[PDB]
């Protein structure tokens, strides 16, 4: 009995769990991600 | 007229022992029940401070330390005082203060805690004699009394709003991991080989 | 942890023996979300 | 060329890989990632190393 894999739960952007929490703003723009984007919605498809 | 019930007139011959008292109550068996806060503690155990200090307990969380610590410096304690007769006399750390207003006030060091009085009728204290089932009865609670820290600037209460404050700030449940594989190649790899012996059991059966 | 319990009993007579199995839930761990290519490989997303 | 072949030959160009922004803004989010698992373990040993080489790689332009 260990770690044993439930699901997936899809990251809202910006949020705590969002690779973008991090970065600054230099990285920001080589990862093509505007700094005027505000977060707060979901990836689906 | 609700005629009695009983009349039978069967009578018990029980004999209670029964101890002094240290003291007895003058003009009124009267009694206030008090509740105890959290923030207020009381140790009848005569205050022993090798012990106390050989015991005192260290923890990571600062707001459990901290509530320990005002509980134990803010509980009632006594101990054994030497008089300089060389008798022996108990010797307690807490007072009852009385003001001109009439309220009372519980005090232990320099620590002052009001008390807050409302009258109750038809409570009363009974001592518990489990041996023989029966209870009787030691005096009148007549009124119930509620201790609250005197003021905001009292350290105690100033301990509590800071114990109380920084308890609520700390919430993290979920602890962060990396993953190094996919998630779900253990569940492929174990329905592999469970298929593998699924075809393996039913050659063995076929064959037994 | 609202439902932290999952049991099953079973009082075998096939000698009376009251077997019960139980399993519990644990911690969850969370992780940066990752992205897991047909190939194999998995890398940050 | 084949799957396997080109991963091998992706690891043997990031060997040979000095530097490149991408590859390190990957490298600082993995570092990241990393530091917060140690940090909910509570390993404050660890926790200075990866500190340390995540003030190393940084200080961009």
């Amino acid at each position: 009995g260990n770690k044993v894999h439930i699901g997936k739960v899809p990251i809202m952007l910006r949020s705590k769990f969002c690779s973008l929490r991090t970065l600054d703003e230099v990285d920001l723009y080589k990862m093509k991600e505007c700094p005027y984007d505000m977060g707060g919605y979901f990836v689906i498809n | 007229h609700t005629k009695s019930v009983y009349d039978n007139g069967e009578t018990l011959d029980i004999s209670l022992p029964i101890h002094p008292k240290s003291h007895i109550p003058q003009g009124k068996q009267d009694r206030w029940v008090v509740k105890l806060p959290d923030f207020l503690d009381i140790n009848a155990e005569p205050f022993d401070p090798r012990p106390f200090e050989m015991n005192v307990k260290t923890h990571e969380d600062k707001n459990q330390e901290l509530l320990d610590k005002l509980i134990a410096v803010n509980t009632v304690r006594w101990r054994y005082a030497k008089s300089e007769t060389g008798g022996i006399f108990k010797e307690t750390n807490s007072q009852i203060i009385q003001w001109e207003d009439g309220t009372y006030s519980l005090r232990v060091g320099s620590e002052i805690f009001d008390m807050f009085t409302t009258n109750t009728d038809d409570n009363y204290l009974v001592s518990e004699h489990n041996e023989e089932g029966i209870l009787m009865t030691e005096s009148t609670l007549s009124k119930s009394v509620k201790l609250v820290p005197a003021s905001f600037q009292s350290t105690t209460h100033q301990k509590l709003a800071k114990a109380l404050s920084a308890k609520q700030k700390k919430e993290s449940y979920a602890r962060s991991v990396v993953t190094k594989e996919d998630p779900e190649e253990r569940q492929r790899r174990l329905e592999s080989q469970e298929n593998e012996r699924y075809r393996l059991e039913r050659r063995r059966k076929q064959a037994e | 942890w609202e439902e932290p319990r999952l049991i099953l009993d079973q009082p075998a007579q096939h000698d009376n023996i009251n077997k019960r199995y139980e399993i519990r839930f644990g911690k969850i761990y969370l992780s940066r979300p990752t992205m897991t290519e047909a190939d194999g490989t998995t890398h940050a997303m | 060329l084949s799957n396997d072949e080109v991963n091998s030959i992706v690891k043997m160009k990031q060997s040979l890989s000095s530097n490149t922004g991408f590859n390190t803004v990957l490298k600082k989010a993995q570092l990241q990632e990393e530091l917060e698992e140690a940090r909910d373990a509570h390993d404050h040993e660890r926790v200075a190393r990866i500190e340390a080489e995540l003030k190393s790689i940084g200080a961009e332009s």
